[PDB]
RNA sequence: CAACGCGAAGAACCUUACCAGGUCUUGACAUCCUCUGACAAUCCUAGAGAUAGGACGUCCCCUUCGGGGGCAGAGUGACAGGUGGUGCAUGGUUGUCGUCAGCUCGUGUCGUGAGAUGUUGGGUUAAGUCCCGCAACGAGCGCAACCCUUGAUCUUAGUUGCCAGCAUUCAGUUGGGCACUCUAAGGUGACUGCCGGUGACAAACCGGAGGAAGGUGGGGAUGACGUCAAAUCAUCAUGCCCCUUAUGACCUGGGCUACACACGUGCUACAAUGGACAGAACAAAGGGCAGCGAAACCGCGAGGUUAAGCCAAUCCCACAAAUCUGUUCUCAGUUCGGAUCGCAGUCUGCAACUCGACUGCGUGAAGCUGGAAUCGCUAGUAAUCGCGGAUCAGCAUGCCGCG
């Protein structure tokens, strides 16, 4: 939460913009649940590590400002 | 100006004496050893000189007499006596002993054989007086 | 000129500072008296046991004393005399 | 597993945050003192033994 | 163990009328100095207006009407828990009377503290206070259990 | 022109007093706004009322430290020792009421294993 | 638990820090430097017995004195080993060092040497009774005012550890006017670890 | 009791050991062996490790210049590494009874022996403190004192402190000066010392005079023999066990912060001895150089900007709060209480989602003094009021200390 821009790790960026540049289709892997979502990754799918398993999730239009860690619940319950 | 370094020999105008450079604390401030003093000296104040490039109270005797006293009392002070002889650098020494019980007379000689400084201990010659002396020499 | 000296034990500061004062007064110089500056303490606090009982503790500090001396006239003709002297490493000398 | 991590302590990590402090005399990561870079038990040992040239036992 | 007693907060020694004594010192068992003394003075005044006569006079008349002479203490002898009454020492008397004065002063429940203590001064000068009530309560219960000794 | 020293509780008062009319002041400022409560404006006049030097003298005090009763006691003990150095013939009368006894009522050292100075933490089986 | 260390209690009032110098803003690395230099002399000169070492930092050039009497052979023909060890010290400390050796008279009543001794014949497998008993009588023959010696661990009975002591004379630890000198040494044997502690009372300090 | 705001005096990664995944095997690392001999660094490509290639890239010092030394790389085999258990193998540590006055010994008597006497009796004390008795006579660890601090004063030294008589300022600010405060060294002082009385006159006890202080002035430190097979194999180490194709390393992410409930320790409230708003004040003790960061300006505010000074009795942290004076609220789930949420931001850090703190907003919870019970506290104490420090990128209601 700071006005010098939201914070991501660069390598996953480079692959995902070349991905949406040439061929939008298939899924992208990550171990980093830390990157802030940018509003130009609408429609894709990301396999995010929860600490134990890679989980796919779909990014919609309203998915702005969050991080990808909001959707891989690390801990379960009843 | 000069590219001054730590360890450089240098003089301060405000005090006029030769001293040694240590470190640069500011943009133009250094720490200077001037003799025993340690003044923080501004860079306009320095003038270059040059850059970076026992115990004796004792005398030790040559002999010792060890007659009429205890085993484990003596070996503490014959180890001390051998150390004193090294400090004076004697190549040869002797420890006169007793006759009757004779336990320390055979007892000391085994200690010098395994002692780290002595190579040998030997009995006296007929020209010295025979068994009136037993001699020790060191490494 | 000013001089500042400080160390942990006033039993070294007393005769070192008095020796400096007497050396200055015997030499050709004008020198006032040593003002004893306030001692400060850095109190440390540490647990006794290795694992438990934090209701057990001991207190340690770092008593360091400072005395302050000025020379009234600058006296370059005797700065060499008060320079040649030496004090043990226990006390630091500052101008 | 104690001694791999102190090697991790002297050799530098990739970010300025990761330099967690340690005492190298005895390798406790907790409760070191910045003034001596030394933690509690191995501080107290040499403190009673005589070093740290100005420490005395407090009483007031 | 060993009985001890001590002076506290007494006023200036000479010409100590009780009005100047509690004007400069005394009572003050409400908390800290400040918002304990100011309020007491205000209570003391709002009764000069109510009855145009001496405030300290009606104050010690109220204290007198609060003054007990009997107080009971319990005993463990017997499996029926008897209670025995004893004569109250004067220091205990004054501190205990002042204690009940202040506690139903704060308990009596009016809109503010000064009129609360003022009405308590009036209702202890006359015999219609809760403290007067409990005074006669312990008096009559001590008279009831006075047979034991 | 007469001098006394006053220490009560982390608060030392240096008082010099001159004959006058009873003008009471500290740090060239009036007491009545500096100490507002009459229970501490009695402190100044209490010794000079238990003796008779009430209206013939006025006081000038320099003061540092502590809180309001903190220099109030300091004022008291300062004017006390001042009147002892003035006329010590009533030293006995002033000593009978005391006020020369340096009171040992200073704050206590906070000690470990405790909260405050004596309060143990709450304890249960 | 236990007592406090007498000499740790007496530091600064009767005792010296043996590190008399002052550092500020270089206190830390200076301090750990005194630790490793002490380690170096401790495991190098363990043969000739050392008790305590005082470090001076005059003009940041380190200065050392070393105690005890058996290094009379270190002082002697071993001026070569004195020079070699000092060269290693300047190899370790950057800025160079100067060392001195101080002889100790009555080395029998110095706690470090006593504890090292008891650890030595405990490694050499004399009975702990014999070791403690001859040492204590040797000290109070030397002139010590009162000596108590400690031992703890698996004293032959490996199945249960215990502790043993003997003491006579007077050993007033509670009096701070007393001069006490404390050692601990750790005797290692095939049985595991055997602990040695010893302290010497040598009259009061006026 | 003597575990439970405890190790941990600070978990976003690290710490971290645990889990998922991806990895390596003389290895994270140490001593040696044999060669290259000085060496790795640094930036681009996929890329978390790490690999792949280039770029200064494997380049020092002494060298009667033969060769040695340092300081790494490569390879190898002995080995290394274990927070892999065992406090019931242990050393070293610590609590507890308990700051309780007890605990013992030498020598001698008596019993036969277990043992006793000393250490019991009379009196006294905080005390096995002391006195008088007494087959005991002595001694030691104990207790007290000796140490530190706080209380009263003398001398020394007056600056970065002080301002008294002075003269001048916005302010001791200056010009002056150590007077006073203070600083901190050296000292002086309190010891039943003295008097009177009680007590055998003994030890003491009681009351006075003095005295700043009076009966160990207060507080601190200081923990006997031992007990709990108390705890600590997380500082250390025979002992077994772990392997080097893993209980050893590396890396990323997660977890140590979960949640139907219970217990403890704290904080904050339930209100008019109050709340809000304005004004007026009055402390001590500490910290500050990869640090404190002034004033001023910007921003409502968290904070932002250029930045003065200070290695500090100068400068900075740093405007103490409670308190007092006045105005208002008018007894209610409230101008109480702020919980939890939504929105917008601030700082730090690669990074604030799990999982930080803070600000401006809006919303406003339960709660109107708490059962059976139960705790702390003998005066600067309790109770309240703030203020520092450590740990430290950022984080404290906890701890330590200050008034």
């Amino acid at each position: 939460s700071l006005k010098k821009g939201p914070f991501v790790d660069g390598h996953l960026m480079t692959k995902i913009e070349k991905l949406n540049e040439t061929d939008k289709k298939q899924v992208v892997k990550t171990w980093s649940r830390r990157s802030t979502i940018f509003p130009q990754f609408i429609g894709h799918t990301i396999a995010v590590y929860d600490g134990r398993k890679h989980v796919p999730v779909f990014i919609s239009e309203d998915m702005v400002g969050h991080k990808l860690g909001e959707f891989a619940p690390t801990r379960t319950y009843k | 100006k000069r590219d001054f370094k730590p360890g450089d020999e240098v003089k301060v105008l405000t005090f006029g004496q030769k001293g040694t450079l240590l470190e640069k604390t500011g943009g133009n401030e250094w720490n200077v050893q001037i003799g025993i003093l340690k003044m923080k000296v501004k860079e306009k104040d320095l003038e270059f000189i040059k850059s970076a490039p026992k115990g004796k109270d004792y005398h030790v005797s040559l002999e010792l007499d060890l007659r009429g006293e205890r085993y484990e009392n003596a070996l503490s002070r014959v180890e001390k006596y051998l150390d004193d002889a090294v400090l004076a650098g004697y190549p040869r020494v002797s420890i006169i002993h007793g006759k009757g019980t004779g336990a320390l007379r055979k007892g000391v000689q085994d200690l010098l054989k395994n002692h780290r400084s002595v190579k040998s201990s030997r009995f006296g010659e007929a020209g010295e007086g025979g068994s009136g002396v037993t001699v020790v020499e060191l490494k | 000129i000013r001089i500042r000296l400080k160390a942990y034990d006033h039993r070294i500061l007393d005769q070192s500072a008095e020796k400096i004062v007497e050396t200055a007064k015997r030499s050709g110089a004008s020198v006032s008296g040593p003002i004893p500056l306030p001692t400060e303490k850095s109190v440390y606090t540490i647990l006794r046991a290795v694992h438990k009982y934090k209701d057990s503790r001991e207190q340690f500090e770092m008593r360091t004393h400072k005395r302050l001396i000025d020379i009234v006239n600058p006296t370059p003709q005797t700065v060499d005399a008060l320079m040649r002297l030496d004090l043990p490493s226990g006390v630091d000398i500052e101008i | 597993a104690k001694k791999s991590m102190i090697a991790k302590q002297q050799r530098t990590p990739k970010f300025k945050v990761q330099e967690y402090t340690r005492c190298e005399r005895c390798g406790r990561p907790h409760s070191v003192i910045r003034k001596f870079k030394l933690c509690r038990i191995c501080f107290r040992e040499l403190a009673y033994k005589g070093q740290i040239p100005g420490v005395k036992k407090a009483s007031w | 163990k060993g009985p001890v007693a001590k002076r506290d907060v007494l006023p200036d020694p000479i010409y100590n009328s009780k009005l100047v004594s509690r004007l400069i010192n005394k009572m003050m068992i409400d908390g800290k100095k400040g918002k304990s003394q100011t309020i007491l003075y205000k209570s003391f005044d709002i009764i000069k207006e109510r009855t145009g006569n001496d405030a300290m006079e009606v104050f010690e008349q109220a204290l007198k009407n609060i003054m007990p002479v009997l107080e009971v203490k319990a005993r463990r002898v017997g499996g029926a828990n008897y209670q025995v009454p004893v004569e109250v020492r004067p220091e205990r008397r004054t501190t205990l009377g002042l204690r009940w004065l202040v506690n139903y002063a704060r308990l009596r429940g009016e809109k503010t503290m000064e009129e609360r203590l003022a009405n308590e001064i009036l209702d202890a000068a006359n015999n219609t206070g809760a403290a007067v009530k409990k005074r006669e309560d312990t008096h009559k219960m001590a008279e009831a259990n006075k047979a034991f000794a | 022109q007469y001098y006394g020293t006053g220490r009560r509780k982390s608060s030392v008062a240096r008082v010099r007093l001159v004959p006058g009319e009873g003008r009471i002041v500290v740090n060239n400022r009036e007491i009545s706004e500096h100490i507002p409560s009459a229970a501490l404006i009695e402190d100044i006049k209490q010794p000079l009322t238990l003796t008779e030097t009430a209206g013939t003298y006025d006081v000038l005090v320099n003061v540092h430290g502590g809180g309001l009763s903190g220099q109030a006691g300091a004022i008291r003990h300062g004017i006390a020792r001042a009147l002892l150095e003035a006329d010590p013939e009533y030293r006995t009368t002033l000593k009978r009421a005391g006020l020369l006894t340096r009171d040992a009522r200073m704050k206590e050292r906070k000690k470990y294993g405790l909260k405050g100075a004596r309060r143990a933490p709450q304890f249960s089986k | 638990g236990q007592k406090v260390n007498p000499v740790g209690l007496r530091i600064g009032v009767i005792r010296d820090w043996e590190s008399k110098w002052y550092a500020g803003k270089d206190y830390a690395d200076f301090l750990h430097e005194d630790l490793k230099i002490r380690e170096y002399i401790s495991k190098r000169l363990s043969d000739a017995s050392v008790s305590k070492v005082e470090i001076e930092r005059a003009a940041n050039r380190v200065n050392i004195t070393i105690h005890t009497a058996k290094p009379g052979m270190v002082i002697g023909k071993g001026g070569s080993e004195v020079e070699a060890l000092r060269k290693a010290l300047n190899s370790l400390t950057g800025k160079r060092v100067h060392i001195n050796i101080l002889e100790i008279k009555r080395a029998d009543l110095d706690a470090q040497l006593v504890a090292d001794n008891i650890a030595r014949q405990l490694e050499n497998r004399v009975s702990f009774r014999r070791a403690q008993k001859q040492q204590i009588q040797r000290t109070m023959r030397a002139g010590a005012q009162g000596v108590k010696t400690m031992v703890s661990g698996r004293l032959g009975g490996a199945d249960i550890a215990r502790s043993e002591y003997y003491s006579e004379g007077t050993v007033p630890l509670h009096t701070l006017r007393a001069d006490i000198d404390y050692a601990t040494s750790e005797a290692d044997t095939t049985y595991g670890k055997l602990g040695v502690k010893v302290w010497i009372y040598r009259g009061e300090v006026l």
